[PDB]
């Protein structure tokens, strides 16, 4: 039902600017906060920036504030960014998300199939461990923490090899629709766990916390869980 | 079907959500905010313990809630609206350990345009 | 001293003039718009004829009062909120042929930033 | 106290743009609205755009078709007026107008003193009548303005002395604005309009226009010149 | 099962019914005077036609009654008690077409046994 | 269930005095007032005397001529009535009976059986007609009364069978009184009023008073007789 | 000059105090039992802590209080009337460390003449 | 001003009838209630009766229940006393009193000149001493004790020889009008003192105090103040 769809993306060189476009089907568009969220080959997820309905408040991570510009058109139904003063460092996978109504607090419950940048020739999440190795059925827990207290405001998301993100856990405990009673999250303040209870062949993927107190909604460095 | 109220940061914005008070007679009210499609709808703020005294304003923080049970009208005040006040809320009718929706409430805060320098 | 009270053209706004109950204790409030700094100040509404029912809600078109002269706080409803509705107003305590002002509130509209085509 | 100064006039070639700036001070810029009015070299005022203090609601005048776009920075207290396709009437000009709280049913209460605009080589009608008037000091003298259809009370007289920026002098058809001599006066409600000056000085030999507010066009009329008899 | 209000002459007497809030919310109030055991109960006043205005007084001739819709409690007031005053009456409470008893009470009228000579 | 009960009667000398006792039960005795009606041999009913529930008002019928005093024992639920200077006129029988809740507007409900008192060797008039009427079982029957001023509705009805106590018909001009066959009805406002008996039954036959309430002395009709045709 | 006001034991006596609203403004009002001519006048009861709340009935045992500050009547209701409650009293009207005689009641208790008995 | 004169003593026979009466002036009769206080010769104060000023309420002491009866008549402003079955003990001279506004709390504040009877041929209060030698200047305190708790409601009554009995504290501690300031009074409960803090000439009487918690308002056997 819900769809997001991103273009733009392409090859670009250094210094030049970029527009992406997100186009959105299957709920009242103008009614909730979006977001870009980017990744580069190899590494993590990057929260890029957000936007809220009326555009009235727009919010961007330090190493983009002032190059990007977020926008949207309601009647269209459409999330843009404008990308200014391209680096190689902007190299990445883009990948547009909805948020679930509001912002703070909030989390992204659906995301696009992401759009690739190629660029030519506040709180700190921490995730433990970087790299686990599990077996079919075991118990696994992975941790986060966050530099200062975020009350219960963390989100869980999973991504699988080729994958967009996936939302798992958002509230630091409520499990997301959809999602197998098998993941489970937990804790306040600073230090957060997720659980899978029983782990499945699917399971075998990366994972990432999110925090979502503050405006910025940084992402952890990530967990890869990997076959014993 | 949700209602959208916006309010500028800053301001007190006002929820009104109309009930049959006939339906409703004799049920305190809630005001709640749903943070995701499972749940939770924490609770915020409810009406008097005696629902005789429902006119009289309740207060949690800077939320306030009074009922208007003989026209079946609940009102919300959101006093000194914030961007993090933004998000999904619920009107709730209260009986035993029920909680009927009256209304799902999407408030949208909008930014302040408007310099105050003097 | 002007106070700025913001609302979305298409919804309600509500504008609150506290003031001091003892002082102005048994006397009659009322709304009126300015339409320039020598005057009119042209009265739109006023609250109960008698004191002892200033709660009742009184009305003029779109425009609402009722008075709280307990906690001391005037409250004017502006139903459908207009871009013509703009301007400054006063909220004033009557008595005899005297008016004081309690408050210059200065009505800003803001436009519906919001589709809802659904 | 209060002060609007204009910036960005210039000479210019037919076809180009240029963007009109106005500097304010001496007030809460972000409490009012602001509008543009212009004046072609020897003929009347024509209101151009107007801008809510949210710049969410913006108005313009039908003859400018669309070539302009008012815009405001409430942090920096100053009003822009950007303008495109310039043709060889939008030669004028410019002048930079605070509005009383509000815009529907208000005044433009402060002036700048206008910026000169050369380009090289809801629709009210207003009439005034007459449009020249030979009087001397000491007379009384009327002049008249008409809606083509009912406007209430909201009209506004202007007067604009020889090489000076447009005065307020009556707004909402009867009310004197501050610091105005008490021999100019107001009236008339609907579509017919009278000013009146009860004992003509010699500063008054000026130009005076009517302006409605009660659409969101502020329209003024053609002008009536108060020469010496 | 009635009640006895005794009173002196020259006085006022107030007669309180109290009730059930809940049990007769939003139900307004009548007294009648029962002439005999068949009937009839003629009605004498009756509460404010606005049962959110049951506090104010309304009078008939002597007869005097408000509403206490809060706390339960209906009060009489029968200015300058006389002999012929005294007799069987009923506290009602209305709905629609019907009428439910809250109190039988008996007026009982004693002479003034003092000499306010002076 | 309620019952009066006369006692104290009998034979006494011309000038003698008397104290008629009257016990009660079935009731809350100290919630009503009570009166006294006599009966002279061969005379309709004349109301003597009554008493509030506090005996703070004692009311007493004019021919008396202050002779007689009321009282009553709350605490032994009995009425007395004290009776000085008998006189030949005095001779009758002497009927206890209970108001209903008040005095004024009010009706003896319960009667006593009397108590036969022999001595040996505000004013309203109530005029009822006919004195005497013949009809028959099955006959509609009507009996007027009427007052010498207004009473509004405060008129009540007795029957009165051959030797028999009293008993109450109607009050208040037309409720019928609980236990009553409702053949019978009244009507009636101001002065003029009337009775009806719509079809007469055979122990329908017996006299009848009328009584006004709306005064302090509580006069009675001198009553209509109802014969076999 | 004592005013005088009659009741019945058992039943609930209410004594009425008028005043000049205007020259009492603002004063909170006081209850108290004259024991001598040269006193105490010990209090028994006042209004409440706020003058604005005057109308909120005050407790102390079977004596309540309540205060009309806008038509000016001080009311005060002796429940379940006992012959030890016959006596002087005072209406007062309080001002810092002052207090203004605004009437001597005199309460006179009746005896119950009826018996009750069923 | 205030005045009450008794009159209808005499002589009487045992087993006879006799009725008191005393007239009042000076104030508004129907507004008080009053009282009946006897002395036999050689013996202290004792109550006998009161009546409220509707007559509904009478109290008799226990020496009298059933034989005396106490009425008023407002309109003629007077007391009346009826003494029927008059025993020998009934000899006495009877007094008229008026009680301050109230019965219950009060006391008797305005006495009558007495009227002599010759009948021919609850709440126990003591005081301590029964006779008690003082001197001129000296200060005094008499006591009186009650059986059982009377919280603050004793007055104190001093009766000079010859002469009707005269008020001097009520309440236990309030000064009545007019008495002198060197009589005061304390006490709470069951304990009781009268001071006299300097004994004047006139000083030297009987003084007798008198509870007036209960309906039956009984006095003390009075304490002799003689000169030493
Ligand atoms: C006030 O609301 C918060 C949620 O915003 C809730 O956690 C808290 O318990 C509430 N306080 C009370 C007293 O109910
Ligand atoms: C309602 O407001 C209008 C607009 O100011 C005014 O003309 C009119 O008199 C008002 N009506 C009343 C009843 O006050
Ligand atoms: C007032 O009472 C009288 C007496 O019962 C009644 O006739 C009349 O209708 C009453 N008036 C009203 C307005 O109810
Ligand atoms: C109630 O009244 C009594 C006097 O009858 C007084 O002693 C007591 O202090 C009062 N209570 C309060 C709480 O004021």
């Amino acid at each position: 039902e819900v769809q997001l769809l991103e273009s733009g993306g392409g090859l670009v060189q250094p210094g030049g600017s970029l527009r992406l476009s997100c186009a959105a089907s299957g709920f009242t568009f103008s009614y909730y906060y979006m977001g870009w969220v980017r990744q580069a080959p190899g590494k993590g997820l990057e929260w890029v920036s957000g936007i809220s309905p009326s555009s009235g408040y727009t919010y961007y991570a330090d190493s983009v504030k002032g190059r990007f510009t977020i926008s949207r058109d309601n009647s269209k139904n459409t999330l843009y960014l404008q990308m200014n003063s391209l680096r190689a460092e902007d190299t990445a996978v883009y990948y547009c998300a909805r948020y679930y109504y509001g912002y703070y607090y909030s989390h992204m419950d659906y995301w696009g199939q992401g759009t690739l940048v190629t660029v030519s020739s506040d709180i700190q999440m921490t995730q433990s461990p970087s790299s686990l190795s599990a077996s079919v059925g075991d118990r696994v827990t992975i941790t986060c923490r966050a530099s200062q207290s975020i009350s219960s405001y963390l989100n869980w998301y999973q991504q699988k090899p080729g994958k967009a993100p996936k939302l798992l856990i958002y509230a630091a405990s409520s499990l997301q629709s959809g999602v197998p009673s098998r993941f489970s999250g937990s804790g306040s303040g600073t230090d957060f766990t997720l659980t899978i209870s029983s782990l499945q062949p699917e399971d075998f993927a990366t994972y990432y916390c999110q925090q979502s107190r503050s405006g910025l909604h940084t992402f952890g460095q990530g967990t890869k869980l990997e076959i014993k | 079907n949700t209602t959208v109220f916006q309010g500028v940061a800053g301001q007190s914005l006002q929820v009104s959500c109309p009930y049959d008070s006939m339906k409703h007679w004799g049920r305190r009210k809630a005001w709640c905010r749903q943070l995701g499609e499972k749940g939770p709808c924490q609770r915020v703020v409810s009406t008097h313990n005696l629902w005789l005294l429902s006119f009289l304003r309740r207060w949690n923080g800077s939320t306030a809630i009074t009922d208007d049970t003989l026209g079946g009208t609940l009102t919300i005040t959101l006093r000194n609206l914030q961007p993090h006040d933004a998000g999904l809320y619920q009107c709730q009718s209260l009986h035993g350990s029920e909680a009927d929706t009256l209304r799902k409430v999407l408030v949208e805060v909008l930014a302040d345009p408007l310099d105050h320098r003097d």
